C-alpha cells in the first residue's frame, strides 16, 4: 500500500527472534527519509581478439539501506506509552541482543524477517559488515537518526535450508549393511583374515533410497548378509 | 522423471527426439521407451487397432524422459510397461487417512481429526498421485511443528498465529503457509493469489507449481 | 613522429580447428633460454569453451 | 525518433528472453531521466628511454547506463490497467528471474535485446554488475526511481558468431575415415600388430573442406582406404 | 579468394602487380595465375585473334589472387581453369527449386510450395553463383526456425511476427530479417535502406554484402 487510491499506507516493520520461544517485531512510526536497495550481479566480460565473452554465476547479494528517524511526539503503542526516544533506545537494544551475542553465546534465530508493506516485497535479511550507525545533530536537537544497511538471506516466502524434506521415495536405510556389519562384529579373527585374503583374491582377477522395486541400487546389499549367514568361504566375499 | 506428450496429425518420431533433445539420431534410444512396435507412431487408429498395446496413433500419449535417464536400461525397461503407472510411482503411493472430508475441515489445528478409511472390498484405502500430494500438504499443514515423534521442526505454527486480523498478520499467515508448502522438495514454489477478510475471518489461496 | 602498432595474432594446431582456438586467445608466455636445458611456454586461454575435454 | 515536430516521442522498449523460448516485451511508460554510453578502447602506452610507442587492439566492452522514474498516475496497457508501483515490480521480478537462472555459467539462449528507439540504434546486452538499484527517498515520495547499467555484447543486426552457417561444400564428415576405422575395429590383434611394424619399417624409410574434386588433403583418406581390400601386407598401411 | 580487374589503356603489367601488392616483383606469379604468354597486355585487338586464350587486350579481364594464394600451384592450376567463372567455386552449383516466383510470392509461409523444375531438356536444372545465392537466401529466409529434420535453428522466426501494424513490431521485423539474412557466411553484413507501413502491409528493403 500507498497513500495512492488505496487506504492509509503501512510503516515498515522489523521481525525479531523471542529468545524464549515466538517472536518480538518492531514497527518504526517515522517511515524512512531514503531506502535504498543495491541488486548487483556477479559477471565479467573480457574480450578476446575478435570476439566478446560473456560468464555469470547467479545473482548477487541484494543489499538493503535506509534511514530514518523517529518522531518527538508519543503515540498509542501495544503496552505503554513509549515516546521517540524510548523507541530508538528499544530498537538499539534489540540490535544489541542480535548481535553482541551472535558469534558469542546463543541466538535462537538464523536470521531476521524484514517487512515492507509500503513497497510489498518481504526478505530475511541478516546485519550488514557496516552495521548500525546512529547519529545526532545540532538542528535536531530533539531527534534521533538511525543507518542501517542489511543484506538478504533470500526470499521470504521459500522455506529453511535445514526445514526441507527430500522425495525420498522407498526405504532410505540400506538395513542390509547394517545387519552385515552387525554380523561381521561377532566374527572370529581367523574368519576375518580368511575374508580380507578371499577379498584381495578376488580383487585381483576383475578385468579380464533404497527400493528392490524399479531399482538396481541395493544389489550386493543383500548379497552380502546373504553371503555371511550361509557362508561362502569362512567368512565370506565382497 | 519425464515430460509428456501427445502424437500430432502426420508427425514422425524423427520429429519429436529432434525438437526435445536437439539431435535427431536419439529417437532410436527413444522408442524403446514407449516400447513401439516398428510402426512406431502410426495416423490410423482402425490400424492401431492391429495389436493395440504396441503402438501410438494420432492422439495418443507418449513419455519423453530427461536427457540422463535417456540411456539408463533401468529408466527403459521401466517406462516400457509402467505407461500411465509412471506418475503414481512418481508422485508416491500411501495410505488414505481423508476419511472424513468434510469433517476435518471443521477442526483443524486438534488433534484425532484424521482416519482410516475402506474403499473396494477388504482392503485399506490408498491414495497416489496428485490427490496424495494435496493430502500429504494438507496434513503438514495441519499438524504443530514439533508434535511427530521423530524428525521433528516438521508442521506449521498455525495454531499460533490468531490474532487481531491487522494486514501484518494476515502476511505472517500467508508466509507460514507458503514456507509449510515450500518445504516439500517436490514442489517448486508457491505463491499467493488473493487474500481476503471478513471480520473475524480469514480467507485466501495459493498456487503452486508441482514438478511435471 | 610516434610509431602506431596494432598486433594481431594467429594460432594454427595441429593433431576442433586452429581459427577457433585463436580467436579465444588471451595472453601467453615463452620463456626460451639456453642457460637452461629446457624451453617452455604458457598460454592463458578464455573460459568460453570448456577446453579440458577438448 | 525524439519529438522534433515530425514524429511523436517513441520510448524505449527491453525484450527479456522467456523461459520455454520467445520472448517478453516490456516498454517504459515514462522514458530516462538521464542516459549514458561509454565506448572504452583498449590502447596503451609506454614511454620507451627515447621514444614513445602508441599500440592498440581495437574496440572495448562498451557500457550502457541510465536513469529514470516511473510515472505515478494510472496509464492503460495493452493487456490490463497497470499502475507504476506494478510496473517497477514486474520490471524487478524479470531481472530477478533472468539473474537467477543464469547458474550455469551462460544462458543457452538470448542475452537481452535492448530496442533504443529514441535514436536510432539497436544492441544485445547483459547486466552489468552493478544490477538494478532502486531506491525511494524523502523527495518524491510516491514516484519510484530506478538505475540500471549494461554491458553490450554486439549490434543485434548481426546473429551469433558460432550460430553462423559456414561454407562446408564438399563433405566434412567422410566416410573414408569411418570406414578405415571399421575396418582396423574388424581386425585381428596380429593383423594390427604387424601393421604397426609395417608403419615403423616404412618410418624407418623415411631417409637414410574436404572434396574429392579440386582438393588433395583427402589423398590420403583414398589411399589410407585401400591396403585392406587389397591385401598390401598383414593389414593396412599409415 | 580473388579480385577482378579491367585491363586499361597502354597498361604496365608490372603496374598491376605494384598497384594491388605494394612491391613489382610478383608480376611472375600474376601471369602464371592467369596462363598468359609473353604478349601479357597488348594495344591492338587484332593481334588477340591469333591466340585469343593466351592473349589479353585493352578491357579485357585479368584474375587477382590474394596474397596468401599467390604461391601455391594448385591455386594456380585451379585459378587456369575457373577464368572469368570464378565466383562459382565459391557461392557454388545447387539445384533449382524455384520453378514460378510468380507462384510462392503470392502464397508465403506455408507447407507444399517449392519444387524442382528442368531448363532446357534432359538435363535437370541446375541454379549456379549468384543465382545459386538468390536461392540460398530467399529458401532459407522462407522456412521456419524450427523447420528442418536435421541441424535444427535453420530458417526464421517470420511467421510469429504478424502482430499489431504499430512501429515497434516493424522493427521486431527488421531485426529477425536482418538475423536471418547475416547468418550465412556468404554474405558479409547486411542493413536496412527502407521501411513503409501500409494499413495491414509492410514494405522495406535491405541490402546484402554477398561476396565477390
Amino acid at each position: 500500500p500507498q497513500s495512492d487510491g488505496i487506504s492509509n499506507l503501512h510503516r515498515i516493520a522489523l521481525r525479531f527472534p523471542k529468545e524464549g520461544g515466538g517472536y518480538d517485531m518492531y514497527r518504526f512510526k517515522v517511515n524512512p527519509e531514503n531506502y535504498t536497495i543495491d541488486s548487483p550481479q556477479r559477471t565479467t566480460a573480457i574480450k578476446t581478439k575478435s570476439d566478446i565473452v560473456i560468464e555469470d554465476y547467479g545473482k548477487d547479494i541484494e543489499v538493503i539501506n535506509f534511514t530514518g528517524t523517529t518522531g518527538f511526539r508519543p503515540v498509542r503503542e501495544a503496552d505503554g506509552l513509549k515516546t521517540g526516544k524510548q523507541k530508538m533506545e528499544e530498537l538499539q537494544s534489540r540490535v544489541s541482543e542480535y548481535a553482541m551475542q551472535g558469534g558469542s553465546g546463543n541466538v535462537s534465530g538464523s536470521y531476521l524477517q524484514f517487512f515492507n508493506f509500503t513497497d510489498d516485497s518481504y526478505y530475511k535479511v541478516h546485519l550488514a559488515p557496516q552495521g548500525l550507525k546512529i547519529t545526532r545533530s545540532k538542528d535536531e536537537p530533539l531527534l534521533f537518526r538511525y543507518e542501517i544497511t542489511l543484506v538478504v538471506i533470500g526470499s521470504l516466502t521459500e522455506a529453511d535450508r535445514s526445514a526441507v524434506t527430500t522425495e525420498e521415495f522407498g526405504n532410505v536405510k540400506p538395513n542390509a549393511s547394517q545387519r552385515v556389519d552387525e554380523g561381521i562384529k561377532e566374527l572370529d579373527k581367523n574368519a576375518r583374515k580368511t575374508r580380507d585374503r578371499n577379498n584381495q583374491e578376488i580383487s585381483r582377477r576383475e578385468n579380464t533410497i533404497y527400493n528392490p522395486r524399479q531399482s538396481t541400487n541395493g544389489l550386493k546389499g543383500n548379497i552380502d548378509n546373504m553371503a555371511l549367514i550361509i557362508g561362502y568361504g569362512d567368512g565370506g566375499v565382497s | 522423471r519425464f515430460k509428456k506428450h501427445v502424437v500430432q496429425h502426420e508427425e514422425t518420431m524423427q520429429a519429436i527426439a529432434q525438437r526435445y533433445y536437439g539431435d535427431v539420431s536419439y529417437w532410436i534410444d527413444l522408442v524403446e521407451h514407449n516400447n513401439l512396435k516398428y510402426p512406431y507412431l502410426v495416423e490410423t487408429d482402425e490400424e492401431k487397432m492391429k495389436d493395440p498395446e504396441r503402438l501410438a496413433s494420432t492422439g495418443d500419449t507418449l513419455i519423453i524422459p530427461i536427457e540422463s535417464d535417456l540411456t539408463d536400461v533401468s529408466a527403459k525397461e521401466i517406462n516400457s510397461r509402467d505407461k500411465d503407472v509412471l506418475v503414481e510411482l512418481a508422485l508416491g503411493r500411501d495410505l488414505n487417512i481423508t476419511a472424513d472430508e468434510k469433517y476435518f475441515n471443521e477442526h483443524g489445528t486438534s488433534d484425532n481429526i484424521l482416519a482410516f478409511s475402506t474403499n473396494g472390498n477388504g482392503d485399506l484405502d490408498t491414495v497416489k498421485g496428485i490427490d496424495n500430494m494435496k493430502q500429504q500438504l494438507q496434513a503438514r499443514l495441519l499438524t504443530p511443528r514439533g508434535s511427530l515423534m521423530l524428525h521433528p521442526n516438521y508442521g506449521s505454527d498455525l495454531h499460533n498465529l490468531f490474532g487481531l486480523n491487522i494486514p501484518e498478520q494476515a502476511t505472517l499467515i500467508e508466509m507460514e503457509v507458503l514456507r509449510t508448502l515450500t518445504s516439500d522438495n517436490r514442489v517448486k514454489s508457491a505463491n499467493l493469489i488473493d487474500w481476503k477478510i471478513q471480520g473475524n475471518v480469514y480467507s485466501g489461496q495459493f498456487s503452486v507449481e508441482i514438478k511435471s | 613522429m610516434r610509431r602506431i602498432r596494432r598486433p594481431k595474432v594467429r594460432i594454427e594446431i595441429v593433431t576442433y580447428n586452429g581459427d577457433e582456438f585463436g580467436a579465444k586467445l588471451l595472453g601467453f608466455q615463452t620463456k626460451n633460454s639456453m642457460e637452461d636445458d629446457s624451453s617452455v611456454f604458457q598460454i592463458n586461454m578464455a573460459g568460453d569453451t570448456y577446453w579440458d575435454k577438448l
